[PDB]
């Protein structure tokens, strides 16, 4: 724990920023029709994009980092952040979260079996992890600073794995018993990434079938 | 070419 004071406001900052009760209850409170539930989770994820959005400029340095890669993270890590996030909700079924409705609406959107399959799939791998709120906070964290993204890397790179530090000591201090716990969450991650496409044809199927999203979610998802 | 999210972070 040589300076775990960064973990410390870490926690701060993911649970800083919340979506409203008010806005979340209408996952359970309004009519299930495919029309509804997409309208219901397009509301959710504009309103995601906005926490993300603060919990990402209160993480270590990003406000010092270049205004235009700035973007280029936030575009990037978008869609992965937001899997995530649902992973958690559907983990460790958060009540405002109402995880057997969101998973109803979900399931009736307008997406097809070939996305929901390996979506669910993922939600119950990552649940079979059984991580704690510090990981899920990390991974979300190690996730928005990637170096990889499209559109200089160094200085993210910089910001990142003191991150991935701070996770890797917590598996070697919270789970001794596997060493592969680690690479187990990296794996993961792999997975993760498989969604952009994913999502990419999601986007497509909905945008056809005259499906409009907000302006907020079509700059960051370039739609 | 992407100002909400420009708009978001200065705010
Ligand atoms: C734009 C719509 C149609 C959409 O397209 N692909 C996906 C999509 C799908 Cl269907 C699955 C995975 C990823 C994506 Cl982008 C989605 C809906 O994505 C969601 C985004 C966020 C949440 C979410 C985030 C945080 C929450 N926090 C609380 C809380 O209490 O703090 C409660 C509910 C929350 C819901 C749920 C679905």
């Amino acid at each position: 724990p040589d300076q775990q004071t960064l973990l410390h406001f870490i926690m701060d900052s993911y649970n800083k920023q919340r979506m409203p009760q008010e806005i979340t209850n209408k996952i359970l409170k309004e009519e299930f029709s495919a029309e509804e539930n997409f309208l219901i989770l397009t509301e959710m994820a504009t309103n995601h994009v906005q926490v993300l959005v603060e919990f990402t400029k209160k993480l270590p340095g990003f406000q010092t980092l270049d205004h235009e890669d700035q973007i280029a993270l936030l575009k990037g890590s978008a869609v992965e952040a937001m899997f995530l996030r649902s992973a958690e909700i559907f983990n460790k079924k958060l009540p405002s979260g109402h995880s057997d409705l969101l998973e109803e609406r979900i399931r009736n959107s307008g997406i097809s079996d070939e996305y929901i399959t390996p979506m669910f799939s993922f939600y119950k791998s990552i649940g079979e992890l059984k991580m704690t709120q510090e990981e899920y906070a990390l991974l979300t964290a190690i996730v928005i600073l990637s170096p990889d993204r499209q559109y200089d890397r160094e200085a993210v790179e910089k910001l990142q794995e003191p991150l991935l530090d701070v996770l890797q000591k917590l598996c070697k201090i919270h789970q001794p018993e596997n060493p592969q716990h680690f690479a187990e969450l990296l794996g993961r991650l792999t997975e993760l990434r498989t969604f952009n496409h994913h999502h990419a044809e999601m986007l497509m199927s909905w945008r056809v079938n005259d499906h409009k999203f907000t302006p907020l979610l079509e700059e960051i998802w370039d739609v | 070419d992407h100002q909400l999210l420009r708009y978001l972070l200065d705010k």
